[PDB]
């Protein structure tokens, strides 16, 4: 459907803009704080959205595609994280690369659980 | 308003060792339904176009909890619906 | 030059195409037991950023809008960490811990390997 | 080919050096500098800044100095290197 392409296109554009600006303002010369922040916030917000969708089954598909598939799908990134991690590996800072992969993966999983829990606390 | 998806879940027919469950199809697009059953766990999946399912391999006189999850996408599902039934 | 309106358009157009591709890949590949569509999007995006990083290094004369539309935009819309996170969390609450660890391992180790393959593919074709 | 394209030493000290290059505006996020005997020490300088002070060198020893221009967090252009006798 054309509405689905428009809802995903608008969200992904806004999410990518936010991720880019976060990189310009936070990415440091040593560690990519902008990329990590984008993934951690996006990981938290998808936990919020998943719990909000289950509590709002009336929400049609275009809200789902614009918010999650679009915005959060554009806000987070796996390729940027992968290239940043490979660049750390070829530099020899293995402990640094392991910390970045651990903070990105285990951190995003925790933020998603926190995103699920914050909605389940404000509804009861 | 709408709480769980699917909205209704019922055992339409039973056998000492098996059950036939059915649920109301939701207006929205369901990628797949995930069905869990166990003693009050085993899980399997039917495509989103299905509204019935066979649960077999049960023990007679045992009370089971049947839960159906409606996945709108790979990353999430609506609120599940659960029922209890003793074979 | 970097913070310019043309770069926002280049990123938005790229991110829109990348998100459309990930959405289609999910509709055609995401299975009932394994999210093959999300994994395909992350694996392909991991390989393509290795290709792009190697191409950018060999073409320093390229203007900034090329890498912003391709990497920041397209590959940033094609891959996803949030969708991967929600899928993995849903595996954990189901109790399939071995499946969740395998999905995280295939996404992490798989993306890094495809990125290395992408770098080596272009650097091989440049000799 | 490489970014920076040119790399020269403007001033020297028995134990330190001041390298210099042509910094391109708004294109480099940060530079990564590596130096060691021909393990390797690293430090970074902002992308807007040219020149960098490399101190703590030993006299009469050859050092390989490499500059990496990171246009973003995920990649850098081909580096430029010089060898220098302190
Ligand atoms: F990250
Ligand atoms: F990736
Ligand atoms: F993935
Ligand atoms: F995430
Ligand atoms: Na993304």
């Amino acid at each position: 459907a054309p509405l689905n392409f428009i809802a995903i296109g608008i969200g992904a554009t806004l999410g990518a803009w936010l991720r880019w600006v976060l990189g310009l303002k936070l990415n440091g010369a040593g560690w990519p704080w902008g990329t990590l922040t984008a993934n951690l916030v996006g990981g938290y917000l998808i936990g919020v959205m998943v719990a909000l969708i289950a509590s709002h089954p009336e929400w049609p598909a275009w809200i789902r595609l614009a918010a999650v598939t679009g915005f959060l799908g554009g806000l987070t990134t796996f390729s940027t994280f992968s290239a940043e991690t490979v660049d750390m590996l070829c530099r020899g800072v293995y402990a640094t690369a392991a910390a970045y992969a651990g903070a990105s993966l285990a951190g995003s999983l925790a933020m998603t659980g926190l995103g699920l829990a914050t909605v389940r606390l404000l509804l009861r | 308003s709408v709480s769980s998806v699917p909205t209704k879940l019922e055992v339409v027919a039973a056998t000492p060792t098996s059950l036939l469950i059915s649920w109301d199809a939701y207006y929205d697009e369901v990628m797949y339904y995930r069905i869990t059953y166990g003693e009050t766990v085993q899980e399997f999946t039917v495509p989103g176009s299905s509204s019935t399912a066979t649960i077999s391999g049960l023990k007679p006189g045992v009370d089971y909890t049947i839960t159906v999850y409606a996945y709108y996408d790979s990353y999430g599902h609506w609120s599940p619906i659960s029922i209890n039934y003793r074979t």
